[PDB]
């Protein structure tokens, strides 16, 4: 058994960090005091839940999981919370005043400060682990705490934890559900600096997480709440694995040997289906193929993009509930048939599927109806690069002017890094290319 | 804990910040006396942003009132909610400034500014993290002009890291006290150009105009003017003072594309005439917000283009009808806006409507038609410079030509600058 | 349409499907970064400092 | 009032287009780089399309199926012929055709040559000819070594396919000609063929004991008023329109235009269309695509209709760009934002 400690950063890291460990306690029947009656090890076990709980001698589980934010505002839910008893205060780390939106102010001004706190905190979770795999770090590209702060986070933890590996679950900006003009010049600049930190990525844009909640779930301005309860059922498929006995993506290890052939690539798309709206009378439950179908539609993709104009590198299915092998491949074999599906020619053209039969548990009271089988579809297209191609294009406007340059100056960054970080970006714009077009 | 430090300063300053205290203290029920007295906790969420909690629940507007004479803060002390402030927080002359931004500044300002500097070290130094400063006077007359603008020299110098938040009340002939308030104008926003974050411009001329037009009064008081700087400086600090989702560097940091390029120009809705009971629709609210006969700044923005645009709707209406209507106006006048800054005009909701409104909407517009403005005074200015009229007043304070020579060629780099953003 | 690597146990299964075969900066540099902004902040508000000494 | 932007200064069809949506009071135009735009009038060649369909509120159109390129490029169309099973290798409609990269760069070389040995062998017909995108430089000849050893003189990709020895000729005249027919498809994949077609019509009388003039085998509209010599003889800029070519299948086969080639033609355009239909339609996608098509057609003395190419950004006869260009503003524009016949195109109905 190998532990995995969990890290989230700024307002949105944290917060999607409370929707995940409330999903998690549900799925592993532990209560809000920490207690699990199901487990019959006090006070200790290396079961597949203890890859993200440890255990008291008085039966607590406790997240290996650390939230940090440079503004006590946000993590002062989570000490008050449903779920306070869960973590001690070691685990929520907060400062004074926030970094304004500013990358340079998260990563340099006010992140020298509280760096090393942060370390300790973590070695803290470290020194209880018996064979450490990696990390989860939660975080935005917009927030100058999430951006800023984050990168610097990963150069520290690529030093002090050398082997071990790091994933992302980044929020892409949207406009939608955003007051924050200087998102693109944040976002550049933290995937510059944490791009050879992260050996996997997974984007989610706020403008799918929107659409999803107001065309499947008839909510005509969603909260985060809702978006953040929708984020960690995704969240959830995708960690599951770590967390469930089986076979498929078993440790973080297995999520580059699976989705990153080549480095630099490490952002693969995400599909979820089905999403149903609670509120309904009642759902005709999808088959199997139906749902598997759904996949490869643009509708439910974390990420909008068009998956048919871009190469596959890898895939994976993440299957949980009423499922069985035999119909998973019956369906697979009626979409090739019909859809568009180029792979690489230097990748096999198969499917890692894996099933799970715990069926997607749902949040009392949430807005997703109980589903008894529901699909998670992690692959690695070219076609995710559109995302990259809108951000740079942004990027691009502002910084012919130099227009906000000065607030990232001001803080003691050069302005140099902002034309490296793009032609960083430029880079991965162009690598993306040499794999897909003809 | 992020708790603003205000000042008020001269004539102008004083009776402004006055309204502006009486309005807020209304909205978080607040009485005379500093006794909450509310039906709400989203009153008291954001409460300590402007107030100091005293002994027996008590809650002193964290305010220092600052004048070279005492006639107009005789007035505030004796006025309604003259009691809530802290007597101690009364800094205050005996000289007078003659309308002379020179006593201001240099001589009589001068031998006061150290004392009320040591009340504002008193009030920073209980502030678990004082997000920064934010200042309320005119830039016409002596002191909140010539002494204001030298009280925020000095407070970049002891706190060089906070932000520094103005409301400048900006003359105009049409409501002129002295002839020489382009002097004493011109010599201010070049303090504001170097020293401040933001600042709110009010032209008293649009004020004016406001009233006798759109509002229909007949003869318009100094009263009447402050009672829309009242209904405007609620607004702009509705992010500050009411739960949302924004503190002061923040609002900076997206509205302040260039350091110099930092004015903005509130605007107000609705602006009806007592037809006053008329429910307002929110369709309503976007077109007079964006209507130039709705703001403050007497700036025809069709002339200009916006550089970063913030509106706040309060009152229990449809975000999803606010998202609407504001993304129409957007997609039917994009000629207006500039073209290299995405995403440029941002939208918040509040709950908590203005006292005596169902629902309305406050305009903060960082449009390079301000230029407008700093012409005009630029005009008047070397209309007299140009033969020295008046500068006795000033050159026996201590000044010199030069300085004023100085002043001249940093406002109208100021209008470059935002011409060339122009284009 | 094979399936290889068909493992099975309690809570579910896995397996994969192949439909055609095929065809860092040490702990001195960061401390360097960090304190090369901090001076850099540190000459700005000199003169800023130098100009309201003036 | 709607809002739309032009990035392809250079398109005579969209040039007009626009021209009569600001007729419309109800249609404004704005800068080629703002964003904030209901209609995309997109460039030719590396068009954004990853930028589409992200403004908030804003319901986003474009000109372009992503994608279409398939269809539109001269080695493209080959091998998404041989390689769709909805069209297969013994499509009955396309001249048997194979892609051959010049030496000095996958390759049919060899299945040519074996194709073209059997023919050599069995004393039919061998011309064929060599053709490529990047032209404006064709090659007909009935010898492979000239055509092998012409493609390799250039740098691009070129295609050889099977030259119509015995094509339809005009009278009098004794001449070639080509069928150029416009095809619309709006947002919800609706075939639309425009009524009116034209052939552009050689003036030289045919020759087919030499290949090596090439003014009387090609009837582009540019050759003949250039190399030929007897450019608007029998009509006006060797234009024909379905009126009066009607009228002579009628006076010399005893046959409609309707039925011995419109058939042929509005059957090729489903089976093409409906063949790239799962992988450009924008049924579920956050944009909305419409594409005009220009398809070019052979006829042979047997009155059968050949494929030559599907062109993506064509042009428009002189005389018809009034008529189809507002019908493009009613069917595909109009049809996803509404202003405040006789229909004048003829719907291919299909299965989605
Ligand atoms: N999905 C989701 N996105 C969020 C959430 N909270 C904030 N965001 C997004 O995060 C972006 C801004 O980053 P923040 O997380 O608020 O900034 P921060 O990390 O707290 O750093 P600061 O600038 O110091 O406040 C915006 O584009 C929001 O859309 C959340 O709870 N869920
Ligand atoms: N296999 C074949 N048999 C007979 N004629 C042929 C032929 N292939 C091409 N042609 C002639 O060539 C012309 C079409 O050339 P092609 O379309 O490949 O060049 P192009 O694309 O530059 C002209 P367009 O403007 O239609 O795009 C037709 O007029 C036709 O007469
Ligand atoms: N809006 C508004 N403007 C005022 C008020 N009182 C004075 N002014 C303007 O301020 C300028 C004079 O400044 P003053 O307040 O006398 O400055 P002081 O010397 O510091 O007291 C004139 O241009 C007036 O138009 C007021 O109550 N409201
Ligand atoms: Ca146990
Ligand atoms: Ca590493
Ligand atoms: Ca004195
Ligand atoms: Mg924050
Ligand atoms: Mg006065
Ligand atoms: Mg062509």
């Amino acid at each position: 058994m190998r532990e995995c400690i969990s890290i989230h950063v700024g307002q949105a890291g944290v917060q999607i960090g409370n929707a995940c460990w409330e999903l998690y306690c549900l799925e592993h029947g532990i209560q809000p005091d920490g207690q699990m009656p199901s487990d019959k090890t006090i006070g200790g076990g290396d079961d597949s839940f203890n890859t993200f709980f440890s255990e008291t001698g008085a039966g607590k589980h406790v997240p290996r999981a650390v939230f940090v934010d440079l503004e006590p505002t946000v993590i002062d839910e989570v000490r008050t919370g449903t779920y306070r008893q869960l973590f001690h205060p070691e685990q929520l780390i907060t400062g004074k005043e926030d970094a304004a939106n500013n990358y340079a102010r998260g990563h340099y001004t006010i992140g020298k400060e509280i760096i090393d706190l942060v370390l300790d905190r973590i070695r803290k979770l470290a020194d209880q682990c018996t064979g450490l795999q990696g990390f989860l770090v939660f975080h935005s590209f917009g927030g100058g705490t999430g951006s800023g702060f984050t990168s610097l986070l990963m150069e520290r933890l690529s030093v002090d934890y050398g082997k071990k590996s790091k994933l992302e679950f980044s929020i892409y900006p949207a406009p939608q559900v955003s007051t924050a003009v200087v998102e693109p010049y944040n976002s550049i600049l933290t995937t510059h600096t944490t791009l050879e930190h992260s050996d996997c990525a997974f984007m989610v844009d706020n403008e799918a997480i929107y659409d999803i909640c107001r065309r499947n779930l008839d909510i005509e301005r969603p909260t985060y709440t809702n978006l953040n309860r929708l984020i960690s059922q995704i969240v959830s498929s995708i960690t599951a694995s770590l967390r469930f006995d089986g076979a498929l993506n078993v440790d973080l290890t297995e999520f580059q040997t699976n989705l990153v052939p080549y480095p630099r690539i490490h952002f693969p798309l995400a599909t979820y289906a089905p999403v149903i709206s609670a509120e309904k009378a009642y759902h005709e439950q999808l088959s199997v193929a139906e749902i598997t179908n759904a996949c490869f539609e643009p509708a439910n993709q974390m990420v909008k993009c068009d998956p048919r104009h871009g190469k596959y590198m890898a895939c994976c299915l993440l299957y949980r509930g009423d499922v069985v092998p035999k119909d998973v491949n019956a369906a697979i074999a009626t979409i090739k048939t019909k859809r568009s599906i180029q792979f690489v020619d230097w990748c096999p053209t198969g499917f890692k599927v894996g099933i799970n039969y715990q069926p997607p548990t749902v949040v009392p009271g949430g807005d997703l109806a109980k589903v008894q089988r529901a699909v998670c579809m992690l692959s690695n297209t070219t076609a995710i690069a559109e995302a990259w191609a809108r951000l740079d294009h942004k990027f691009d406007l502002m910084y012919a002017k130099r227009a906000f340059v000065h607030w990232y100056v001001g803080e003691g960054m050069e302005e140099g890094e902002f034309s490296e970080a793009r032609e960083d970006m430029a880079a991965l714009e162009k690598d993306y290319e040499e794999v897909g077009v003809d | 804990m992020r708790e603003i430090v205000h000042i008020q300063a001269g004539q102008c300053g004083n009776q402004i910040g006055a309204k502006f205290w009486e309005v807020i203290s209304d909205e978080h029920g607040i009485d005379p006396t500093g006794s909450y007295h509310g039906d709400s906790d989203l009153q008291l969420e954001r409460i300590n942003v402007y107030y100091n909690e005293a002994t027996g629940n008590k809650y002193v507007p964290r305010a220092i009132l600052v004048d070279l004479e005492p006639g107009t803060m005789d007035s505030v002390r004796s006025g309604p909610f003259g009691q809530i402030f802290r007597p101690d927080n009364f800094v205050f002359g005996q000289s007078g400034a003659g309308n002379n931004w020179a006593k201001g500044h240099y001589t009589e300002g001068a031998e006061l500014v150290d004392s009320v500097l040591d009340v504002v070290r008193k009030e920073s130094e209980s502030c678990d993290c004082l997000q920064g400063f934010q200042l309320t006077h005119s830039l016409g007359g002596g002191t909140g002009s010539g002494m204001g603008t030298l009280l925020i020299s000095k407070i970049r110098e002891e706190y060089p890291d906070r932000i520094m938040n103005t409301f400048s009340v900006m003359p105009s002939p049409k409501v002129s006290d002295t002839v020489v308030e382009p002097y004493n104008a011109t010599l201010s926003v070049h303090q504001l150009v170097e020293n401040t974050d933001e600042t709110y411009c009010i032209d008293n001329e649009a004020l004016y105009d406001i009233c006798f037009r759109t509002l229909k009064l007949t003869t318009p008081t100094y009263g009447d003017l402050n009672h829309l700087v009242s209904a405007t400086m609620s607004g702009v600090t509705t992010c500050l003072r009411f739960p949302g989702q924004a503190d002061l560097r923040k609002l900076a940091v997206n509205m302040v594309p260039f350091p110099r390029l930092h004015f903005f120009m509130p605007g107000f809705a609705p602006l009806t005439s007592r037809q006053q009971y008329r429910a307002l629709t929110v369709p309503e609210l976007t077109q007079q917000m964006f209507d130039s006969k709705n703001m403050m700044a007497a700036c025809d923005p069709r002339h200009g283009r916006y550089l970063t645009v913030a509106a706040i709707f309060r009152g229990r209406m449809s975000m999803k009808e606010v998202d609407e209507q504001m993304l129409n106006v957007q997609n039917k006048n994009s000629s207006y806006f500039v073209e290299w800054i995405p995403n440029n005009v941002k939208t918040a909701v509040c709950d908590i409507p203005p006292r005596g409104l169902k629902m309305s909407a406050t305009f903060i517009g960082n449009s390079t038609a301000i230029q407008e403005l700093f012409k005009r005074i630029s005009e008047q200015f070397t209309a007299m410079f140009r033969r020295k009229a008046f500068l006795h007043w000033y050159t026996g304070e201590g000044m010199d030509e030069m300085e004023f020579t100085e002043a001249e060629s940093n406002m109208n780099d100021l209008v470059s600058e935002y011409q060339q953003y122009q284009d | 349409m094979e399936v290889i690597e068909l493992n099975k146990c309690t809570s579910g299964q896995s397996f994969e499907v192949i439909l055609k075969p095929p065809s860092d900066p040490s702990l001195e540099e960061i401390q360097k970064k960090l304190e090369a902004a901090e001076e850099r902040r540190k000459y700005q508000e000199a003169e800023l400092l130098k100009h309201l000494a003036e | 009032m709607y809002t739309f932007v032009v990035r392809d200064e250079n398109s005579s069809v969209y040039a007009e287009v626009s021209r009569l949506l600001l007729a419309t009071g109800q249609w404004k135009r704005l800068r080629k780089d703002n964003p904030r735009f209901n209609l995309m009038l997109g460039e030719r060649n590396r068009l954004p399309f990853g930028r589409l369909g992200h403004e908030p509120g804003l319901v986003q159109l474009v000109n372009y199926y992503r994608g279409a390129d398939k269809l539109c490029r001269k080695a493209s169309l080959v091998k998404l012929i041989k390689t769709s099973p909805e069209l297969s290798e013994s499509c009955t409609w396309f001249p048997e055709s194979y892609v051959i990269y010049p030496t000095n760069l996958t390759d049919e070389r060899e299945v040519f040559l074996a194709a073209y040995n059997r023919r050599r062998e069995g004393r039919e017909g061998n011309v064929w000819i060599a053709k490529s995108s990047a032209g404006a430089g064709i090659l007909i000849s009935s010898e492979a070594s000239e055509l092998l050893d012409f493609i390799d003189e250039q740098g691009q990709v070129h295609v050889i396919q099977k030259y119509l020895e015995k094509p339809l000729l005009l009278e009098p005249g004794h001449r070639k000609f080509d069928i150029r027919s416009w095809v619309l498809v709006d947002h919800l994949y609706n075939i639309y063929l425009y009524r009116e077609g034209v052939l552009r019509t050689s003036s030289e009388p045919y020759n087919s004991a030499n290949f090596q003039d090439k003014t009387c085998h090609l009837t582009n509209h540019c050759i003949q008023k250039e190399y030929s010599k007897n450019y608007g003889r029998y009509e006006e800029g060797n234009e024909m329109f379905f009126e009066e070519f009607n009228q002579y299948l009628m006076d010399a086969l005893n046959t409609t235009l309707e039925n011995s080639i419109l058939l042929q033609i509005k059957h090729i355009i489903r089976s093409c269309l409906m063949c790239i239909e799962p992988a450009i339609s924008t049924k579920h996608l956050h944009y909305q695509s419409f594409q005009l098509f220009g398809f070019d057609f052979m006829v042979d003395e047997e009155l059968k209709v050949w494929l030559i190419e599907v062109n993506g950004a064509p042009a428009c006869a002189q005389k018809l760009y009034a008529e189809l260009c507002q019908g493009i503003v009613d069917v595909a524009i109009s049809s996803v934002f509404p202003l405040a016949p006789t229909s004048i195109f003829i719907k291919l109905h299909h299965h989605h």
